[PDB]
RNA sequence: GAGGCCCGCCGCGGUGCUGACGCGCAGAUCGCUCGUCGGAGCCGGGCAUGGGGGCGAAAGACUCAUCGAACCGCCUGGUAG
RNA sequence: UCCGCGCCCCGGAGGACUGAGGGGGAGACGGGUUCCGCGGCGCCUGCAUCUGGCCGCGGGUGACUCGGGCCUAAGCGGCGGGUGAAGACCGGGAAGGGGCGCCCGCCCGUCGAACGGGGAGCCGGCGGAGACUCCGGCAGGCGCGGCCCCCGCGGAGACGCCCGCCCCCCGGCGACGCGCACGGGGACCGCGGCGGGCGGCGCCCCGGCCCGCGAACGCCCCGCAGCCCCCGGACGCCUUGCGCGGAGAGGGGGGCCCGGGGGCGGACCGCGCGUCCCCGGCCGCCCCUGAAAAGCCGGGGGGCGCCGGCCGCGCGCCGUACCGACCGCAGCAGGACUCCGGGGUCAGCAGCCUCUAGCGCGGGAGCGAACGCGGCUCAGGGAAGUCGGCAAGCCGGCUCCGUAACCUCGGGAAAAGGAGUGGCUCUGACGGCGCCGGGUCAGAACUGGAACGGACGCGGGGAUCCCGACUGUUUACUAGAAAC
């Protein structure tokens, strides 16, 4: 697995480059309040820590709505 | 009666050589047209170490003269040889120390090694430790060099045949004592199966013609004559005097 | 053992399957009276290719 | 309690090759990791001094960036060596 | 040894000693002439002044 | 600190292989340990790999040679009898 | 920090009890005691050398419980004052 | 041992034992179904059986990544041929191939290693029987296709970064000895704190115990030593030991390699001494110099023309259970290769106990004869016994004293001999200071039937003579010797 390069490549791979699911994993555990969005492309799971909730959303719109969006 | 332990090492078997991790068999430069006329130049990569020879082997890389690569040549290494040294092999050869030219150019007095003993032979005199030929005399009319051999006997090889100029190297090897069996071991492993020896007088009659009878003696003169059979011959070959005595 | 030949697993596959009892419905066809295979072995006892 | 490993490789047998590290797994027991004997990175050609800028991989997955080095003679001759060659032979051809 | 020599390279490094007092302290160092730091520490106070 | 009055390295045989052997090993085992001055970079830095091959630490040089003496006596004399030759051809 | 160095573990040998055992645990074991233990060391796998042959730090030792000449079949139901 | 469907079955409870070179958990070989579940006791389980490795029945071994296969080693087979009555043995000198007109080209191996070499696997889970194989997650290798694409740049330099291919050459990797010490990681260990859970409790107890997890891989940043660059121009730099420097030190600033660590992605917090494994730079050693080959990859020249990215897809063949079950007539106080290896006492991987794990062996009672075997002790004497001190016994750990003849000057030598040793209560030293680690080495009181290496482990010694210098080696199964 690898940490995407923030969400300008995350989106940049989620509008074009391959893509199945953005799993977004919420403060587990309280160690981090920050929520993990996950993306599997063919080759690895690229996963974008966000501090904040809210800042979570605007990533997900700009994922496309052909990739699977799951919350945990 | 069993055949006896020199009948046996020449049937091969276990009393082969240890060959295994030798470098090569050390020989000089196969004569070529710029060897008889000319002299070839090569660089002394490597002075290593062979298996069972106590004298140090030299890898020296010559131009390939009948391709666009390079041919590697092992040699018996003359003390001197250092990485780098430019030996040349030929007949217009320099006399220094490392080169290779025909004995009938070398001037007389000149230590070389690894003489070929007929021309164009790869080297088959001088090529233990610390051992030399000597030019001694040339005889033009015969085109025949004198050399002598390190046994002190004297040849006349061709002027033709070639040789290394300088000692080989490995000298004064034999004067430190073994001290140890050991060493012994060691030394016996790198090259063949020849050690441990036993004495015939302690072995059993069917083992060996000295035998063993009540008190451990020859019984019979140790010297034995020449035509004796392969079983027979066991004690001091065809000696023409025994005993330790001084003079010659 | 573990690392077995294809050859030797299958010599020794037919042993274990002719390693059979004669069935008794075979003893009632035959009216075999006597009611032992004897070619059959057991492993700590039979030394099979051997 | 019983840090008893076992044996991953299928012989026991501890040659050069078979050689185990242990950590932990993510379930609490100890775990084999085949430790793989580094291959050594290149040697110079003349001097055997190890050549710099090449790592020590196997090179099939090195990359050719990775596997090679910006320079004339690069991976061959060391920078010292292939400074000696270019001196030679200019002042050869002088003479 | 790594104690005294440790000490020896501060003083150097620090300008407290001078690089040639350092190699004389150091080979006296090695010949076992200070048995604990502060008879070293001592030595270099009595060599300085 | 002078550990031994008469043996030298010979002290690591003990009291085995007797007198004779021990005084012609201390001899050779000097010169076989020993360093030598490079022929070539002029430091002693020689030292002996193999029988008949010794190396220059700094110099980086492999030289053929005695095998526990970096140069034989008969080699030595050989060297001048082949230049004193080949300067009298030339 | 040297050494066919010394004590001593496994290991590898096998001294003495002339111990047990001797219709045995066993067609050479068991118990103590002992030789050695960085070395001419020890161990496994592959491989080679074959019978009047091999192999032997030599004891006519060893060569599948067989050895001053293996085992298997045959000559051979050899011959025997 | 007790109790319970009560068997030597099984379950619970007590008491043990094997004691981390295990009666523990796994492989190689050898066996060949012994594996697992259900039923059973006719056989076997040398007593018994409701037991079982036994009998019957029904099942059980899943691989691109592990091993074979593949490469070569020692070796062995093959080779126009050579020879021998043949059987067969022996072997280069022979018009011995290759994608390809052309062009290039002396001449064997699709033999041989389930320990050598090798392209790449990890975690979690699941089953009555199996797992690097299944399943779930997550990677890596090697191809193949579709598509897009296009053949250098930067730095003073060491080199960096944003990946061409073929031949012919020159290399590199595969690829390598042993040892003492030293350093660095990983695991193991221990001690604190903290969070959770227990147990015991006559007295004490924040003193006991149990648990607290983070893989391969992908990025990023460091990484001693080592090697190299650039300025510059010296008795300086340094190790445990060394070593190093006008053929370029120190100093300053950089590059590279480092089986490693941290961060992030996958997805409890400290601290210390050891152990074990790997690794590094050294140094020592040899009349000893410590394999090879596929495979892969650079460089030079030549010719040519790429590379790459993303997205699909594929990876065949065989091995894969189990082993207290192998081999000795046997489920034979007999042998038989490895891998992992906790705690205390201690110099110890010794001995003696123990955690984990395994487990209670071809049978049970009663009695307490002789005698035997394995031990223990013995007044006084002390080898008077005997062929001979055979056997036993003495001695023994550490610290400090103190050591003779003789000698090949190395030894002898632990010579010979003496003295101390426990527990408490303290005091010094010794690093990294505010702090904060150390566990050794001294010294002193005070105590105790006149006790202390309190078990355990663990030389009796001295004077001679003969022989062989020595370490070695040997008659497997009556001679270990002075023999070899």
């Amino acid at each position: 697995p690898n940490t995407i390069t923030e969400e300008n490549l995350m989106k940049m791979i989620a509008d074009g480059r391959g893509k199945k699911l953005v799993v977004k994993s919420c403060s587990k555990g309280r160690l981090q309040g920050k929520v993990k969005l996950k993306l599997r492309t063919a080759k690895y799971l690229y996963t974008l820590t966000v501090p904040n909730a809210d800042d979570a959303k605007s990533i997900v719109k700009g994922c496309k709505d052909k990739v699977e969006v799951q919350y945990v | 009666g069993r055949r006896i332990r020199v009948q046996r090492k020449g049937a091969g078997s276990v009393f082969r050589a240890h060959v295994a991790r030798r470098l090569g068999a050390a020989k000089l430069r196969a004569n070529d047209f710029a060897e008889r006329t000319g002299s070839v130049r090569g660089v002394v990569k490597a002075i290593l170490h062979d298996r069972g020879r106590g004298a140090p082997l030299a890898r020296v890389q010559f131009p390939n003269m009948r391709g666009e690569g390079r041919v590697n040549e092992l040699f018996i290494a003359p003390e001197g040889m250092y990485t780098g040294q430019e030996v040349f092999s030929g007949n217009k050869a320099t006399l220094h120390i490392g080169n290779i030219l025909p004995v009938g150019n070398i001037p007389e007095g000149t230590y070389v090694c690894n003489v070929e003993e007929k021309p164009m032979d790869r080297g088959c005199l001088a090529r233990a430790s610390g051992t030399y030929c000597l030019v001694v005399a040339h005889n033009m009319e015969t085109n025949k060099t004198r050399i002598r051999l390190p046994s002190g006997q004297k040849k006349l090889i061709s002027s033709k045949a070639r040789a290394m100029i300088g000692l080989v190297a490995g000298g004064g090897r034999t004067d430190k004592p073994l001290l140890k069996a050991g060493n012994a071991y060691h030394k016996y492993k790198a090259k063949r199966n020849c050690w441990p020896v036993v004495r015939g007088v302690a072995m059993n009659p069917v083992d060996h013609p000295h035998g063993g009878g009540n008190h451990q003696h020859i019984g019979v003169s140790s010297c034995v004559p020449r035509n004796a059979v392969p079983g027979q011959k066991v004690g001091l070959i065809a000696a023409r005097r025994t005993g330790c005595s001084g003079g010659k | 053992t573990a690392n077995k030949t294809l050859s030797r697993k299958l010599r020794l596959a037919k042993k274990t399957k002719t390693n059979k009892n004669i069935p008794r419905w075979v003893i009632a066809k035959d009216h075999l009276k006597k009611t032992w295979n004897y070619k059959r072995h057991h492993w700590r006892r039979s030394h099979l290719k051997l | 309690a019983d840090c008893r490993v076992t044996c991953r490789f299928h012989s026991t047998y501890r040659t050069r090759s078979k050689i185990v590290r242990y950590k932990r797994t993510p379930g609490n027991r100890l775990t084999s990791l085949r430790v793989k004997k580094l291959p050594n990175a290149p040697h110079c050609a003349e001097t055997g001094k190890q050549i710099h800028g090449i790592p020590r991989v196997i090179p099939q997955h090195l990359t050719r960036q990775q596997r090679k080095v910006s320079r004339p003679y690069g991976g061959k001759l060391c920078g010292s060596a292939l400074r000696a060659h270019i001196l030679e032979s200019f002042l050869n051809e002088e003479n | 040894q790594r104690v005294l020599r440790r000490l020896l390279s501060r003083y150097r490094d620090d300008e407290k000693i001078d690089r040639h007092l350092y190699e004389t302290l150091y080979a006296k160092a090695k010949g076992n002439m200070f048995k604990n730091k502060r008879v070293l520490l001592e030595h270099i106070v009595g060599m300085q002044k | 600190a002078k550990r031994t009055k008469k043996v030298g390295l010979t002290g690591k045989y003990g009291t085995r292989y007797g007198r004779a052997a021990r005084k012609q090993l201390l001899k050779i085992e000097t010169s076989q340990k020993a360093k030598y001055t490079c022929p070539f970079c002029a430091k002693d830095k020689v030292r002996r790999t193999a029988c008949g091959i010794w190396t220059c630490r700094s110099c980086s040089k492999t030289m053929a040679g005695g095998a526990y003496s970096l140069h034989t006596e008969p080699a030595n004399a050989a060297r001048a009898t082949i230049r004193r030759l080949r300067l009298a051809r030339e």
